[PDB]
This record gives C-alpha cells, structure tokens and sequence, in this order.
C-alpha cells in the first residue's frame, strides 16, 4: 500500500494515468471537465447546453478540479482523444 | 589546515590565488548560460 | 589602550604596537586642506618640507596666469546640520581690476564628507598609473577635484578669448569677459553625477568609515601584487563581478605629497629593531629587505620580502596589509580569506540595534575604529561635565573656555537606519581631551558594537537549523536584544501644473471621516500618530479638467446630495507593507518664503520609524562570513538548556564541512565562553608551559571580561585549552562546560538529554540589512506600465515579478502549455484579458481564452515604423489586424 | 484564566490499536505534555507478566529441547507474548505439561485461581513424536518492563505494561489569527488486557494524581480553565 494521500496528491497520479494515454491527455481530460462543473453550479451552459455532473459525492467545500479528477479515478466518465 | 595559524607573509600568498576562483567562477555562470540559450535555440 | 577613556579589554598580543595607528580619516582631509590649501596644511608642510607650497587652487591659477590670482574664501554659508536639514549644498562661496565671484564652492565636513544637496556624499580616491604595480599614482580626493577646477578654467579661457575679439576694446571689464558658468557647472557637474563622487554607505559607522579610504584600482589586473602590501587590502573587495577592482585602503598606510601611497616601516640595522619609521613607497620598498612582523625577538633587541620576489627594514607591526574592517575580525589567521573577505564585508553591512552591545571577544581597532569614524562624541578639551541631558552635553575645560555637544538623536541614515547617540558620562565627571562622551549608534562605551554576545550550540536541532538556517530563542524578541529602529522619509509637493496649481489641504473627495481621522488641520498626519498600510499621510488635491462624469456616477450624486467636486484626489499614502509611528514632520511652504524649485508652493515630508523585533526570515551572520537566516524561533521553553536551566540563544548546525573548516569560528566561541564566566590558572608550583607565552594580565579575570586578540598576533591553541580548563562555576558551583567546550544539553520538549556532549559558547553575531519585511512582495493586481501594458511596480509598490526568458524553458520542459500561456498573456499584456478574468474570478465564472498579448502588438507597430510590411496572414483570411 | 477548548479524538487503527488527537494545545503544550503521556502509558500501568520459568531437562543444556521443535531462545520468545492478568499481586506459578505429538496453545496451561489468560489461541511450541514437556512459569504483577536478573531456573524478561508500543507526533492547526497552535497525535497499541481507551485513562488518572502533589501546596492560584 502508499498508506493514505493528503490533499492534492489524492487520488494518486500512477492510478489516474491507467484511465488516460499520457499525463498530459489527463490534464486536459480533467481541465475541461473542472469546467463543465463550475458551469454547473452556475447557470450552464447559456444556450442550448445543459450541465453535468457532480458525479460523485461531492466534499464539502471540494474544489470543482478536485472533483474531476475523483470522476476520472472512478472511470465514471470517458474521453475520446483528436 | 590553518589550524596552526598563518603569519602575515604566509596569508599574503595564499590570497593570490583564492581570488583567481572567485573571478574565473564569474566566467562560469556566463558562458554556461550563453550556451544553454543556443542549446535551446 | 593609549587612549584616555579607553575600556579595559586585555590583549593576548605577544608585540608591542610601536606606532599608534595614524587618523584612518586623513585620506580625505589632507586631499581637501591641500586643495584649498588651509593654513594648517601650509603649517604642517612648510615645518618640514618646502617652505613654498602651493595650494591646488593656488597651483591652478599660477600656471593659467598671466591669462587671476588671490582667490578668497568666505565663511560656510550654512551649519551641516542645517544643509541637510534645507537640501542645500555645503559650500562656501569664492572670491578672485574687477573681482570677480566664481561660485559657491563645497566644503568637506570633519568626517571628510561632503553635502551637496542636502546628501552626505564621500569621494572616493582613485588609483590610477603616473604597467607595474609601483607605477600606480593614486588620486587624492582634493587632486581629483582640483583636475576637475582645471577644465572649468581652462573653457572658461577660451570663452573669454571669443569675447575679446567681438567686444569693443576698453569698453569690456573682467566681468564683461569671464562668464564663469561653465566653472561652476563643473564642480556642480563633478560631485553630482560623477562615478567617484558617491553617497555615504552609513547604516553603521564602520560602513562610512570603508566608504572613505576606499580606493579604484584602474584608471591579471584584478590579482594582487606584492606591492599591495601594507597598502590596499587584499582581503577586501566585493564579491560581485567588481573583485580586485575596488579595494579599502590598509590601516598604516600613508599617503605622500603627489599621491604615491607610503608604508611606515622601521629599518632594522644589526639585526636590531631601529624605533625609526621611515616612508618607503613602493619603489623604495625594493631598496632595502623588508622583514618579516611576526619575528623571534629575544628580551630586549634581538622570511623577508626580497626587492622583487618573496621570502634592512621591519614591519611596523602585523596586520599593515590589513585593512579597519578586516583587522577586526578575530581569529583572522585561521579563517580562509573568502570567509574573512566575506566576514569584513557582512559587517559593514550590520544594522545598528537599540542596546548596542560590544563584542565580548574583540580585536584592537574596535575602539580606534569608532572614535575615527565620526559618529562617536568626542571630548575636545580636558576637563569636567556642566550638564549631562538626553538633548546635549556640557563640559567646563579647567582651561575655562565652555564645550558643548549636541546629540544626534533618532536622526535618519541614509538607508533608514536610526543613529541615536547615548551619553555615558555623568555631572561630576572629569574628562580627558580625546575621550569619549557620548555612544554612537553601533558603539559601546567608545568601541564599535555591531552586534550582541549569544550563547550557542553547535548541535543539530531537528532539521530547523539545516545547511545554513538558524533557530533562535524568543528571548531575543521579548528582551528586544536584535531589535533595531528603522526610519523612512516620504516626501510630497505642491506646485503649478498645466491647468492649475497643486494645493495640499486636508479635504479629500471621497473619503470618510475616520479614514481622516488622524489627519492635522492643514491635511498632514499629526505626530505621534500609528499608520497602517494604505493610511494617508499628507491630503494633497490638484486641479482636474473637465469632469465628463458617468452618468450612473451622477445619479448617486444627486440621491445622496453630494456635490461632484472640482479636482481629483492626490493624497500620500503609506507604501504597502510599511507600518510605524510618526516621528517628525517638515513643512516648506510659499507663504512662508522658504525657498522651492520653480512653481512648488508647499513641500512637506513625513518621517516614520519602525521598531523591528528580530524576526524568523531575517539575515544573521557572525564575522567570519557565516551566515543565514532565521529559519525558526522556539520559546525558551523548547530549547537546549544547560544544567543551569539556563537556555542557550541560537542552535546553529555544523555548517563548515572537511576542508571548508572556517575554523575561526569556532575559536571565539570557546573564547566567548571564557571571556563570560571569567577564569583562573590556579598556578600552583609554577605556571603551565602553555601559559609560558602569555603576559601577566590574562592569568586571572572575572566574569563577563571582554578580550582582545588582534588579527596575527592573538590567543594560541595552547593557551585556549588552558583557559578552557579553569573556568569559574556558576551559582552553586557546578560546571557547565568542560576542558572541551561541550555540555550535556536538555532537550527543553523531550526533557530528556542529548545523549552526547554538545559545543556551547558565546558568538558575536550581527543583523544584517537584508529584511524580511523589506523583501516580502505580494501582487493580485496593481500598477501597470504606459509604453509596455506590463504590471510596474507601482511606486506604493504592488510589483509584479519577472518570468523571464529561462523560466518559459522551464515552463515549456515541463510542457504546461496553458499555465505558460497564462503567464504571457491573461496575467500582463492582455489589455482586456487580465480585467476580464478578474471579473471572471469574482463571479466564480470560468477564466476566459486569452487574447493576444500588448507586446506583440507592439511588434508589429515597429516592424512598420522600419518598413517592413508583415501581415499576420489567417488560414484563409488573407490579411489581418488588431485594432 | 481560561483556554480554547481542547478536545479529545479517538481513531481505531485496530482492535487492539488506536491513535488519538488533542486539539487545540496552546504553544507549546504539545511537547509538554506528549512525551510525558508516552512515559505513562508505557511504565505507569499495573499489569500481570512472566518473571522466570523452569523446563523439565534442562538445567545445565542451553541450547536445545529434546521433543520440541522450537529451541531454548524461539520459546521463551512465545511465553513473553502470553498475556495474563493476575491480581494476586504475588509471585504465582501455574503449570503448563502436554504430551505426545501435538501443538500446545497455552489453553493447555492450567491457570491457578486468581490469574487469567486472555490469549488461549497463543502457539506456545509444536511436539515431537512421543514426547511430554511440564513447563513451570512464574508470574507476578508489575509495571513498565523489567530487564531479566536455583539449578535450571531460567530469568526472563518481563513485559509488564499492556501497552506494546506507543508513539506520539505534533503538528499546527487552527488558523483564525495565530496558526502555529499544537495538534497531539498519539498512537498506541495495546495487548487484549485493556483496550487503548481504558489504557489513556488510567495513564491520564495517574498523571494528574501525580500533578496533584504541586496543586495541594496551593489550590489558590491561577493556573489555567
Ligand atoms: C561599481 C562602482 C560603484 C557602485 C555604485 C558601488 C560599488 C559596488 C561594489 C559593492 O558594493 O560590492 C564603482 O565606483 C567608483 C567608480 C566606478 C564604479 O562605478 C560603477 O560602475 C557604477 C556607479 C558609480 C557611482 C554611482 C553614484 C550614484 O549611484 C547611487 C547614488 C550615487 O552613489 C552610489 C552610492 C554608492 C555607495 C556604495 O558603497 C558601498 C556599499 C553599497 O554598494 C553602496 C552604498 C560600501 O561598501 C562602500 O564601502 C564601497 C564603495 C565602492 C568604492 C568604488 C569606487 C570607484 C548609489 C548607487
């Protein structure tokens, strides 16, 4: 085991980069996601877009990026890659 | 080993040379980073 | 020692110092008397030397007439104090058929400065080649001048030349033809401007007194040379890209009538020491063998320098290649000369503390350092005290005459240092002439104190004091030991503008009445008052043109029945992240004539102090060149503790590793133990053989007796050891530190001890001017620039920091693309980016795309300024542009 | 004088092992108090242990048992780990003899009034073909842990304390104007004798008794809430 992470090192890079192809693919996979959340809480998305997600439980005060990437950990979403 | 003590003579020569270090360590740093510039250019 | 007042500091010297160190100030004064050729110069030359020496100004006339001659000298116009008080220059004007006045022409004060516009400036002696290292010629600071004074005459000849020709002849006076601008502009032009001429460094009297006596070394090169001996100091020099350039001049050393620098040396004939002292200049040096100082000289009477190598004349002492802030460091001969390098020039830059505490284990120029500095009040005759008071000092000579002394107090430096004079004499007192009768900032009862006596622990304390960070006791904050006072000037002025004139009054536009609160009558903040961060100090207000308000601005306007006002608001605020008290205030105004620049009405400046305790961040270093920062402060509480439960200060880790040593560290340590709980050899059928060496004076001392033990000639291993073994115990009579200099520690949390013996000891360690709250910079948002739209620091401050070029490398290695891009554009040039992702942040929106960055736009704009057409070309949108 | 409410958190790691967490501790309380707790808890708590034990055929042998596959040192080993508690306060020994080819668990030992095993599942040694071994084992209470000091009679070390091992870590919280206030990580891991929470109290108890002897000088003063 890696005992437990604290804070921003949860949920653990290794197990997070099996969902994507690189590190930078999870960047973006988490980013526009972050977005899609924030746009939720707000009133998204304008015209003719709806908002998605939280899909897990969100913490208590947990931080939209923080969330996407808990998403991702669960595979609770999928991405396709241009 | 200045465990000893150095007279005044002795501390005299000794500075003839530590300062070439510290002046040929200031031609270090620049070249480096002019060559690690064309390096990334 | 040889000085009237002097404290009682025992030397471990093993060599009487034959000639007492000459006024280190002199370099500056001889230069300036013979320029303007004083009578005590005349009287001190023609005694023994020519008996027609000519003054520089003097020399000057004499060769340009017949084209001039007897040029006059009036008395100061103003006192120093009230130069700089008034920002005016210190000078005095000079006088030269038709007279004729040549201009205001600077003086040099006591402590061989000069005010030129209220600044105290100090020139510095350059070292330039009448090749060879003899061949330097070196340039008084009166002879610079003088050669300055030359071009002045000389144009002003070839106007008045000009002026003959066309002028009609008989009809044309002295003062018709001599149009004496281009003269006075010179000196005007010289000591403003001028590399040489440059502005004192005073955060401590050691600092100014560097200052002068420095010297330029050109008019391989940067190496020393043997003729540097006993006059520029090797050990010296900064360690930027500057080293070997500029270099202090060695303590002995003395300056001949052209300018060649002279080394007192006694000439030794039979092998016996000649008490006679002779200058030798550099050529000189070679004709005779110089010997060595350190030298085995038996009872009474009894390694040279060959004339061009190395290895008839003896040194006058050790330490001649050295220089003030140099032979101040103990233990020199053991430290290698970057550290010592490094050591000299880290206590130049201590800061002068409330207590000012002397050092506890000290050299020998402490004391003539500080009395030669300037900053110490000296007493001019001998006699006794009239008055002693926080304000002033009077002394009634038996001679009768009636001295009297006033004191600087809490008077600002030139970098915000606070130097505040203490009086250490009483009413009855009988003073010698020469003693000292006042403290100056970082002095102590005459001998310079820059810093405070700590006990250490040279222990590694949980990682806290790890490579070069130091933990220290919240002692030294409740007992406000490292506390040192700070002040800073601000400045504000009212004058004429393009469509009105500035007007400081208390009224501000929109503000509320507490904001006001602390505000006087006329706008400035009243004495005495707290400021925080963004609190005003002075209202100013200047005219606005036409309003062209906001209508939604206008509405309110007539809601809540306040009338739009005429001009804008203009106030002084205090700079962000700067607190403290108000000292003083001083106000120049129009009405009150004064005297102000062309269109100024009203000039007022704000002086505020600050008490800083010693805080975690802050620069600490000993005069060894160690140093480091205050990683953390445990309270007393929490810390290694001797048996005594007595804590120790400041825990620093082993910073010198194998072959790095700084062993002269280390050796005061011990002796700071020593000199504090005092000693005895207990002499019993005899005296150890280490304390054979050793002069009777050192074998018994009380507790808390500061030492001596100059540069070369010092304390021994030997007798280290042996002072080690007697050390008196404390309260009870246990030991606390043992033949080794290490004792069992308590950990003050665990409460358990440190299982092995640790070093402890007392370290003379200095404040340096590197502050954290100095250095602690923060930006949201703020000021940003007119040409290039980049955040400027604004002059409150708010400025932004530089990602350079090598950090997009880095940015770009790591292949943050966005982050990189964020930096470029949203977070400095994007016009409308940077606002509109701060309305995106308060709103808790998504950050939008960033826009296309002002310095680009720029670009372009002068590539078409060279001609060159470029058309930024889209995929299929053929040309483009901003707009 | 009062303080800030410090609290008192429990988080079982384990049946028999649980951290805790005291906060807020005023700086710097942490240390103060933490490495004495640790003190406590590991030699101030009355618990029953194994003094010396004597094996049948072996007075002058040290290394081996004939019978039994575990040498000499490999039992002794096992014997510590057996937790009993015995309140006759006095040196009791009880007697453990099994034979034929087996593996004797400490439930084989017959305990005499007055002591109880609470590990009856404890592997004590495996038996040979044939083979009876009678071992005698004393067993007083006692405190802390007793370094160990007759023909065949074989001193041993004695784990008094329940408490196993007991560790301890201080951190920072609690922000609002001062954030460098003290947070108490204990962590304790205890045998079947005495849970971790009822070890904390008795360790607690004992402190504050013992703290007790400078408050009677003067219960008058201010000290703290
Ligand atoms: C580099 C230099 C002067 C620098 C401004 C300061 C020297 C830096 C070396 C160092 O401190 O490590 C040279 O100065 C002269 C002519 C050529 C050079 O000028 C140069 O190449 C560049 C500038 C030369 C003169 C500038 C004058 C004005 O620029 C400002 C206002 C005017 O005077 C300057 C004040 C300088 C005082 C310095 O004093 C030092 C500490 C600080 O560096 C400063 C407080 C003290 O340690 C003091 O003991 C050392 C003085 C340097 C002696 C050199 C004389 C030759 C200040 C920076």
């Amino acid at each position: 085991a890696y005992d437990t992470p604290l804070g921003i090192t949860n949920p653990p890079i290794d197990e997070l980069l099996s969902r994507a192809s690189s590190k930078y693919a999870l960047v973006i996979y988490a980013a526009k996601r972050a977005r899609q959340i924030n746009d939720y809480y707000n009133q998204l998305g304008d015209g003719i877009l709806e908002y998605v997600g939280p899909l897990v439980e969100p913490g208590l005060q947990e931080k939209p990026l923080s969330i996407a990437l808990r998403e991702i950990h669960g595979d609770l979403l999928e991405h396709t890659e241009g | 080993s200045f465990r000893e003590g150095l007279t005044v003579l002795e501390y005299f020569i000794n500075t003839h040379g530590a300062r070439k270090g510290l002046a040929d360590t200031a031609l270090r740093t620049a070249d480096s980073g002019y060559l690690t510039r064309r390096l990334v250019d | 020692n040889s000085v009237p007042g002097a404290p009682n500091r025992v030397s471990f010297a093993k060599l009487r110092e034959p000639l007492e160190v000459p006024g280190l100030l002199d370099v500056q004064t001889d230069s300036f008397e013979w320029l303007v050729g004083s009578d005590r110069w005349r009287q001190a030359a023609i005694d023994r030397g020519e008996e027609n020496p000519v003054g520089g100004l003097e020399e000057v006339l004499a060769e340009l007439s017949p084209i001039f001659s007897d040029p006059r000298f009036d008395e100061v116009k103003a006192s120093v104090d009230e130069c700089k008080d008034k920002d005016m220059t210190y000078a005095a004007p000079l006088f030269v058929s038709q007279t004729v006045f040549m201009g205001d022409f600077p003086m040099m004060t006591e402590k061989g400065t000069f005010i030129i516009n209220g600044t105290e400036r100090v020139v510095v002696s350059q070292l330039v080649r009448s090749d060879h290292f003899g061949n330097r010629r070196l340039r008084t600071v009166g002879e610079l001048i003088q050669n300055q004074i030359r071009v002045g005459l000389s144009r002003m000849e070839r106007v008045v030349r000009e002026r003959m020709t066309t002028q009609d002849v008989e009809a044309i006076t002295p003062q018709t033809l001599i149009n004496i601008r281009p003269v006075v502009a010179a000196i005007k032009e010289f000591f403003g401007t001028s590399q040489l001429s440059q502005f004192m460094d005073q955060n401590n009297p050691l600092s100014g007194l560097t200052h002068k006596r420095r010297l330029l070394a050109l008019g391989e090169v940067r190496d020393v040379h043997p003729s540097h001996y006993g006059r520029m100091c090797p050990i010296e020099t900064p360690e930027g890209p500057n080293i070997g350039l500029i270099g202090s001049l060695s303590v002995y050393a003395r300056v001949n009538p052209f300018g060649f620098i002279e080394t007192p040396y006694r000439k030794v004939e039979n092998g016996v020491v000649t008490d006679q002292i002779d200058y030798l200049t550099a050529d000189e040096e070679d004709r005779h063998v110089v010997a060595q100082a350190n030298s085995p000289t038996d009872e009474n009477g009894r390694m040279v320098r060959k004339k061009g190598g190395e290895v008839d004349y003896m040194d006058v002492s050790p330490r001649q290649m050295v220089s003030v802030a140099t032979a101040m460091i103990p233990f020199l001969e053991h430290d290698d000369a970057n550290r010592a390098l490094m050591g000299a020039n880290m206590q130049r830059q201590a800061v002068p503390l409330v207590r000012s505490e002397a050092p506890l284990v000290g050299t020998g120029m402490e004391l003539r350092a500080a009395i030669d500095a300037g900053d110490v009040v000296v007493a001019d005759k001998t006699g006794v005290i009239e008055e002693v008071s926080a304000d002033y000092i009077t002394v009634m000579a038996d001679d009768g005459t009636r001295q009297s002394y006033r004191l600087r107090k809490f008077a600002r430096s030139n970098h915000g240092t606070c130097a505040n004079q203490r009086p250490i004499v009483d009413a009855g007192q009988r003073v010698e002439a020469g003693q000292v009768i006042a403290d100056g900032p970082c002095t102590q009862n005459g001998e310079m104190a820059l810093g405070k006596n700590l006990l250490v622990a040279i222990m590694p304390w949980e990682g806290h004091n790890y490579e070069d960070a130091i933990i220290l006791s919240n002692r030294l904050v409740e007992e406000d030991v490292l506390t040192s006072i700070h002040i800073e000037e601000h400045e504000i002025d009212a004058r004429d503008t393009k469509l009105g004139a500035e007007e400081i009054t208390r009224d501000i536009p929109n503000v509320s009445d507490e904001v006001l609160a602390d505000l006087d009558e006329r706008g400035i903040v009243r004495i005495g008052a707290e400021v925080r961060d963004g609190d005003i100090l002075v209202g100013k207000v200047t005219p606005k043109g036409e309003t062209e308000l906001t209508p939604e601005e206008r509405l309110l306007r007539a809601i809540f029945g306040e009338k739009a006002r005429e001009v804008r608001d203009t106030s002084l605020k205090v700079p962000h992240g700067e607190s403290g008290k108000v000292i003083g205030i001083r106000v120049f105004s129009r009405e009150d004539d004064d005297e102000l620049p062309a269109g100024v009405n009203e000039l007022v400046r704000v002086y505020v102090a600050q008490k800083r305790k010693i805080s975690d961040g802050d620069k600490l270093a000993g005069r060894h060149g160690n140093k480091g920062v205050i990683g953390k402060i445990l309270p007393v509480e929490d810390m290694p503790f001797l048996p005594d439960g007595t804590p120790v200060d400041i825990i620093l880790n082993t910073h010198g590793v194998p072959r790095r040593m700084n062993i002269g560290q280390i050796l005061e340590t011990h002796l700071g133990w020593v000199a504090k709980a005092g000693w005895n050899i207990d002499v019993a059928a005899g005296v150890p053989d280490w304390a054979s060496k050793l002069p009777e004076e050192l074998y018994s001392a009380p507790a808390d007796s500061t030492v001596a033990t100059p540069v070369f000639d010092g304390a021994q291993e030997g007798e280290l050891a042996g002072l080690l073994g007697s050390t008196l115990p404390n309260r009870d009579g246990e030991v606390m530190v043992d033949a080794d200099g290490k004792s069992t520690l308590f950990d003050g949390r665990s409460g358990e001890p440190f299982p092995y013996p640790v070093t402890v000891g007392y370290m003379y360690i200095l404040k340096l001017h590197h502050l954290v709250d100095d250095k602690i910079h923060a930006r949201s948002t703020g000021p940003y620039s007119m040409i290039t739209q980049q955040p400027l620091g604004g002059k409150a401050q708010f400025g932004g920091q530089r990602f350079g070029e090598m950090e997009c490398w880095a940015m770009q290695a790591y292949g943050a693309a966005y982050t990189l891009q964020e930096l470029l554009t949203i977070k400095s040039d994007d016009t409308v980016g940077r606002v509109k992702v701060y309305e995106a942040i308060v709103k808790g929106e998504n950050i939008p795309e960033p826009g296309i960055p002002e310095s680009f736009k720029v670009l372009l704009k002068e590539l078409q300024s060279l001609c060159l057409n470029v058309e930024v070309l889209s995929s299929d949108g053929a040309a483009i542009e901003m707009r | 004088l009062i303080s800030q409410r410090p609290t008192l958190s429990e988080e079982t790691v384990a049946e028999n092992r649980s951290r805790f967490v005291i906060e807020p501790l005023e700086p710097g309380f942490g240390y103060t108090l933490g490495n004495s707790l640790r003190r406590t808890l590991l030699s101030s708590i009355p618990g029953a242990a194994v003094t010396s034990i004597r094996i049948d055929g072996v007075l002058h042998e040290f290394t081996t048992v004939p019978g039994v596959k575990e040498d000499v040192t490999d039992i002794i080993l096992n014997l510590k780990g057996l937790v009993v508690s015995s309140d006759d306060d006095e040196p009791v020994t009880m007697y453990l003899r099994k034979q034929g080819p087996g593996v004797v668990t400490a439930g084989d030992i017959v305990p005499p009034a007055g002591v109880t095993v609470h590990n009856p599942d404890m592997h004590i040694a495996t038996l040979n073909d044939k083979g009876k071994l009678e071992v005698e084992l004393v067993v007083e209470r006692g405190r802390g842990y007793v370094p160990a000091v007759e023909i065949g009679r074989i001193p041993v070390d004695s784990i008094y304390s329940p408490v196993l091992k007991v560790t301890y870590k201080v951190e920072a919280t609690r922000v609002e104007q001062r954030t460098d206030f003290d947070k108490l990580i204990i962590d304790v891991e205890t045998k079947n004798s005495i849970s971790p929470r009822d070890a904390l109290a008795s360790a607690g108890g004992t402190l504050v008794e013992l703290f007790g002897l400078a408050r009677e000088l003067n219960a008058d003063s201010e000290h703290i809430e």
